[PDB]
């Protein structure tokens, strides 16, 4: 019988800086997540990023200051005939139908979005995020 | 650019569960080098025992899943989900991520004539409200694998026991997956 093997790789992206009105860029990529080990046929429906936040279609991040900072990010990709596709996160999909995941392994990009609050401020900022698949 | 890795690894990819067996064993895996905690819950008829203990970096141990309670239908499969989580001017991101390897427990009383591949071909489809229905008659969950329709790839579902499921519009073909996990026959119909 066939073993359920799920793998992650998490590939940091590139540093990130304030600009001088006190906001982040958005569209930033923050890092890539490679998904695998799944079966053929595993769907972007069956796979779940969630966060203690549990903002619907975002991952917040926090700053660890005591300052309670935040920004948001958004969790997508790209199928076959490249249209935009996205997994859960915290329950519901931000951009895409659902379609069939790449074979083998399947690139999502973590981008950011922005702070609802702003003015943020440098330093660390973090997030513990679980991803769930739901197996075929 | 640094990376990170995670991995869980459960030994099968579905358990199919006797209805009244005192228990059945699953391996999980922590395939990484560092150790893990390792989280285990169903979504309480089941338990799962240890729900939680430390699994060391490259180690294998087996989990009891056990009925205790629970009173089920006899003339039909039910379904619930197995899930073991492996738990680990500049703005610094700092990410940690956790691995949950959701499988399906599918509750089969001991009685039912056959097995799911047995029925794989008594699917039954028909459009209707924008959508692809599939009617199973059959008692088994028929977990599709592969789907299409009019040669356009459709993202799979269980067809419940005795049920339906309906899918969105992108001929009909699928395969089952199997009870040892493995991708069942090609079968193909009109609507």
């Amino acid at each position: 019988v066939e073993p359920a093997r799920i793998t992650l790789t998490y590939k940091e992206g590139a540093p990130i800086t304030i600009m001088d009105n006190g906001n982040i860029d958005t569209e930033l990529l923050v890092g890539t997540l490679t998904l695998g080990g799944y079966k053929t046929g595993t769907t972007s429906t069956s796979v779940n990023f969630t966060d203690a936040a549990g903002d619907p279609m975002y991952l917040t991040f926090t700053s660890q200051d005591g300052n309670n900072h935040q920004f948001t990010t958004k969790v997508i990709g790209k199928d076959s005939r490249d249209f935009d596709i996205s997994p859960k996160v915290n329950g519901e999909n931000l951009v895409g139908d659902d379609v069939v995941l790449a074979t083998g392994s399947q690139d999502f990009f973590v981008r950011s979005i922005g702070s609802k609050g702003g003015k943020l401020a440098a330093g660390k900022y973090t997030d513990a995020v679980t991803v769930t698949v739901s197996n075929q | 650019f640094a990376s990170k890795e995670y991995g869980v690894t459960i030994g099968e990819s579905r358990i199919i569960y006797p209805l009244d067996a005192a228990g059945v064993m699953v391996s999980v895996k922590n395939t990484q080098d560092y150790p893990v905690l390792i989280q285990s819950r169903i979504y309480d008829p089941f338990v799962v025992t240890p729900p939680l203990f430390r699994l060391d970096a490259k180690q294998q141990n087996s989990l009891r899943i056990a009925q205790a309670g629970g009173v089920f239908p006899r003339d039909k499969e039910s379904l619930k989900w197995l899930c073991v989580k492996g738990i680990p001017k500049d703005v610094g991101v700092f990410v940690q991520f956790a691995i949950n390897n959701c499988i399906k427990l599918l509750v089969r009383p001991n009685e039912l004539k056959g097995t799911p591949i047995q029925f794989a071909e008594n699917l039954s489809w028909k459009v209707d409200g924008g959508k692809l229905i599939a009617e199973n008659p059959s008692p088994f969950y028929m977990n599709i694998g592969e789907l299409t329709f009019g040669g356009k790839s459709i993202p799979s579902h269980y067809i419940p026991p005795k049920s339906t499921w309906a899918f969105d519009l992108p001929n009909v073909s699928w395969r089952i997956i199997n009870d040892q996990g493995g991708l069942d026959r090609l079968y193909s119909k009109n609507v």
